[PDB]
């Protein structure tokens, strides 16, 4: 509710400052394969 | 747990110095003067006005010289600060009057010496007429 | 009784007063919070003489209000228990004399009044006069009384006096 | 003077200073820097820190009881 803690949370407690799914890593390996060609 | 007759009261007031009713009027007048003209501020509180009339009505001295003379005269003695304003404010007529009104004085003041002090206050206090 | 003291008061200042020379706003604010009030511990704060110093303004977390501990010199009216002081009568009733010791009001009970005194409702204005008629206490009469006890109510000090002790009366 | 704390400003100090200032700005507090249409209070305070204008003074309490008054402008922020 308070603005002060809201500002603090967005500055240090956000997910980017805290830190991939398995459905993307498997496709990433296939994506970077030399065989893959994109039109 | 505090009693003025036995000279028992909160330790904070020990450092404080007592003031006379007439003397406080001067301090209130100084406060009144600046507020009235020096600064544009809300009118003084009703409490301030009430005490101003009380001090003025019971003021026993005309000017600072009379107030200072009595303060200096009583300071030479071993009078306690609480009795300093109490004796001057009350203005006991005779020595017997002061001791009954002020039990503390009876402890360290004789019937003769104190009489020579109250009468001195009488020579200093003046009436309007 | 009037004394000279140095008190401490934490002043709450809104951020709206963070403009230039904000210390002036703090100084003038102190002339309204502790001025004209009646603390139950030190009595009525009738007036403020001068300001000693202003401490550093600490910002309270979450609240956002900066707290300014300021020291000032003021004169208080603290009625000590068992102290004899002059008083002014404001009204008289069958219950007893109603006195006024400066800013506060002190009430005198009928029992505390000497038995020789007798209330007179016929006389205009009412005044506790004894049968001998030697001493009479009218309204706005300077009388001396001894405060047997004092009680603090609703941020105000109410005093109870008595005239049983010797030399208490018109003199 | 004789200050031994790091010249830089910690992340915790930066978050609190901006948060407290942003709360103050939302309470009709004056803004030192020029206003160019930034409505959100946090943005107003963020540029104030960049321009080194925030009046807030950080009093870092040492574990021994001593305190050091470090100004936000004096401290070296990271942008």
């Amino acid at each position: 509710q308070s603005l002060e803690t809201r500002a603090e949370i967005q500055e240090l407690a956000m997910v980017p400052r805290m830190i991939i799914v398995q459905d993307t890593l498997t496709a990433v390996r296939k994506f970077t394969k030399r065989d893959v060609f994109l039109e | 747990e505090e009693d003025a007759s036995q000279l028992i009261f909160p330790k904070e007031f020990e450092t404080a110095e007592t003031l006379l009713n007439s003397e406080v009027h001067m301090l209130l007048e100084h406060r009144k003067q600046q507020n009235e003209s020096a600064e544009d501020e809300q009118e003084l509180s009703e409490v301030f006005m009430k005490t101003l009339n009380y001090t003025a009505r019971f003021s026993r001295f005309k000017n600072r010289e009379t107030i200072a003379s009595v303060r200096s005269l009583l300071l030479q003695k071993k009078l306690h600060k609480f009795e300093l304003a109490c004796l001057a404010n009350l203005c006991p007529e005779t020595a017997e009057e002061s001791k009954a009104l002020i039990p503390s004085l009876e402890g360290r003041f004789e019937d003769e010496e104190l009489q020579q002090i109250l009468d001195d206050i009488q020579t200093k206090r003046s009436f309007q007429y | 009784m009037f004394y000279h003291i140095s008190l401490e008061h934490e002043i709450l200042l809104h951020p709206r007063y963070f403009g230039p020379n904000l210390l002036n706003t703090v100084k003038q604010k102190l002339f309204t919070e502790v001025e004209g009030t009646c603390t139950g511990k030190y009595g009525f704060v009738i007036a403020v003489t001068t300001i000693d110093n202003i401490g550093a303004g600490v910002i309270q977390p979450g609240r956002g209000f900066v707290l300014y501990p300021v020291k000032y010199k003021a004169i208080v009216f603290r009625p000590f228990k068992g102290e004899v002081v002059d008083a002014v009568v404001t009204q008289v009733n069958k219950v007893g004399l109603f006195t006024e010791i400066g800013p506060m009001s002190c009430f005198i009970s009928r029992h505390s009044i000497p038995s020789e005194m007798e209330f007179d409702p016929n006389s205009n204005p009412p005044c506790y006069k004894t049968m001998d008629e030697d001493i009479v206490i009218q309204q706005d009469d300077e009388i001396r009384l001894k405060i047997v006890g004092t009680r603090v109510d609703k941020n105000d000090i109410f005093a109870i006096g008595s005239l049983m002790d010797d030399y208490l009366g018109l003199v | 003077q004789k200050r031994i704390t790091t010249p830089y400003m910690t992340k915790y100090e930066r978050a609190r200073v901006l948060g407290t200032r942003a709360l103050q700005i939302a309470m009709c507090a004056p803004v030192m820097v020029e206003l160019e249409g930034e409505t959100d209070p946090l943005l107003i305070a963020m540029k104030e820190l960049k321009a080194r204008k925030i009046p807030i003074i950080i009093r870092r309490y040492l574990p021994d009881g001593s305190y050091e008054d470090w100004g936000v402008d004096e401290l070296i922020i990271s942008d």
